[PDB]
């Protein structure tokens, strides 16, 4: 069809910040999540 | 068939083979654009599912 | 068909694109910092293909706001600058950005920064000499108009008075068109060079393109590019001799290293790029004369911390057909212009092209200089006393001629406010032939000292309580 694939995607898009410490040390964190940071 | 469109349809192929989110909902995207429509074999539509 | 950033650290950017969407190696890129304090569009230069549809580029603005995932956009080429008759009396920086008058030049002609050298048939040596009106440059270190010029030196030890020198003696009365690139330097300086263009009236025949010390590793990378690439236009296209002034070009290789290990190049020897001969190869060879279409280039190349063994250096050494090196040693004895008369060195200072007599007395003093720095230890230890009387006279020669070699520059008064001195060739030539041969013996070195020609020798030895 190769449109009902944009709109199967947009509707995916459509259905779906605080991060963690995953390691520190050394006055040096790396921390997941934050996307937009 | 299958790979060749998802090799020209870029965008698709990146949000297929992500593996963060949920695999239901991905298998479910597949059925709803690609592999779901009503003139695809049941058994190559199960193995690309899987 | 965009990309989007995936890993930022310092000034390296990772970024993602679709299949078949990957930009070519150095293509300019665009991305948007938003935050409103530090917002800007950031111009990414290519650098490598990664694989898996990564790209790392170098980023030319700082990356402080910078977000992963925002997009990244293609513009299809290299980075571009104006170029044509307009440039001139304008000051740019490395993107092509009129700063003095922003929006100036957009609707110019556009040349890429990244070129080719010229091809091997069009090469043509050349060996006329340019005279400068410095006596030590003028007999030791004769430039060559249409040639590759270096002032080599470490940190202050005058290298920018020098350039600034330069400028004055050949820019001033020259027919044709002059560039200058700043290449990551100070902005004062830039400020002070830009003014001091405009109070000369020289500005209006000069383009200048500054990347200062505080831009990240990319601009000072590619303002040397931005600035030769004008510079080609204006050598190949318009067809009129050009001035080149870059100050300094240690700079463009500095950035290079700073980014190279981010790179992910393993380190060579002294902390440099592996590819440091390579691109300075690449960089050094754009700027050169082709047949019937001339550049005279004068380079200011800092040497670490004095070391002129240091790769940079000893890698740029090989690019020039003069090069005037000046010496830390000389600067603090108080001699300007700090140059080492016996560590420089020119092409054309040979009998055929400077003439015999010229030739001969350059020797002559060179000569007498390494025989005084020879017995410069023995004179600290034991005293000039316990040389032989040859000896003795030889190192009176050799300090009057080390004095004599000094001289007021124009540029230099804003140090000493003693206004500045030329010397004709001519005149340099027949004064170290009569001080080689021991005709001012009689004379106290201090008149020697910061000094034109011989009316000025003589005018201050009387001074001084001696006739000349
Ligand atoms: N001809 C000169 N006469 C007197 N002082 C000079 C002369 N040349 C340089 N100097 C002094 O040495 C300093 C270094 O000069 P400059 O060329 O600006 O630094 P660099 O050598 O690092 O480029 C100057 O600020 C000036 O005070
Ligand atoms: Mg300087």
């Amino acid at each position: 069809s190769a449109a009902d694939i944009e709109g199967a995607i947009e509707d995916y898009v459509s259905s779906f910040e605080i991060g963690t410490v995953i390691d520190a040390g050394d006055g040096i964190a790396h921390v997941e999540g934050l996307p937009s940071v | 068939r299958f790979g060749r469109v998802l090799d020209a349809e870029p965008r698709l192929s990146a949000l297929l083979s992500d593996y963060t989110t949920p695999a239901e909902g991905r298998v479910a995207l597949l059925d709803k654009a690609l592999t779901g429509r009503p003139g695809v074999n049941q058994t190559a539509a199960a193995l690309l599912s899987q | 068909t965009a990309g989007r950033v995936v890993r930022i650290t310092g000034p390296v950017v990772d970024v993602e694109f679709p299949r078949g969407s990957v930009p070519e190696l150095f293509n300019a890129l665009h991305a948007e910092i938003t935050f409103g304090a530090l917002a800007k569009t950031l111009t990414l230069e290519v650098a490598q293909h990664l694989g898996d549809s990564l790209v790392r580029c170098i980023s030319m603005q700082p990356t402080d706001g910078l977000v992963r995932g925002v997009e990244v956009t293609d513009t299809g080429a290299s980075i571009s600058v104006p170029v044509g008759d307009g440039v001139k009396g304008h000051v740019f920086n490395a993107l092509g950005d009129c700063l003095d008058d922003p929006g100036y030049g957009k609707d110019f002609e556009h040349w890429s920064i990244h070129r080719k050298p010229p091809a091997f048939s069009d090469l043509e040596p050349r060996t006329e000499m340019l005279e400068t009106g410095l006596k030590v440059v003028d007999l030791l270190t004769p430039y060559v108009r249409g040639g590759k010029i270096a002032l080599f030196g470490g940190a202050g030890v005058g290298k920018t008075v020098l350039i600034q020198e330069m400028i004055n003696r050949i820019a001033r009365n020259f027919g044709g068109t002059s560039v200058f690139a700043g290449v990551g330097e100070r902005t004062r300086e830039g400020n002070d060079l830009w003014v001091e263009l405009a109070d000369a009236n020289v500005l209006k025949d000069t383009a200048l393109v500054f990347g200062q010390m505080d831009e990240p590793p990319g601009t000072r990378m590619r303002v040397a590019l931005s600035a030769l690439t004008m510079a080609e236009f204006f050598r190949d296209e318009q067809g009129q001799d050009v001035l080149l002034f870059i100050d300094n070009i240690f700079r463009f290789t500095q950035a290079g290293s700073e980014v190279s290990t981010l790179l992910g190049r393993m380190p060579s020897a002294v902390g440099y790029q592996p590819t440091l001969a390579d691109e300075m190869g690449e960089l050094q060879e754009r700027i050169t004369s082709t047949r019937g279409r001339s550049i005279t280039s004068m380079q200011a190349v800092y040497v670490p911390a004095d070391d002129y063994t240091d790769p940079a250096p000893a890698t740029t050494f090989a690019h020039l057909d003069a090069t005037t090196e000046l010496s830390r040693a000389v600067f603090s004895k108080g001699i300007f212009p700090a140059v080492d008369p016996l560590a420089s060195s020119s092409t054309i200072l040979d009998p055929a092209i400077v003439g015999d007599e010229h030739y001969r007395v350059a020797q002559e003093v060179i000569r007498i200089l390494q025989r005084y720095k020879d017995l410069q230890d023995i004179i600290a230890i034991l005293g000039i006393d316990e040389l032989s009387e040859e000896d003795k006279q030889l190192v009176n020669r050799a300090r009057r001629i080390e004095r004599f070699l000094s001289q007021n520059m124009m540029a230099a008064e804003q140090f000493t406010g003693q206004p500045g001195s030329t010397v004709p060739l001519k005149e340099t030539i027949e004064a170290f032939d009569k001080l080689t041969k021991g005709e001012f013996d009689h004379l106290p070195e201090q008149a020697f000292f910061l000094i034109g020609g011989l009316d000025d020798l003589a005018k201050k030895a009387e001074s001084l309580g001696a006739k000349l």
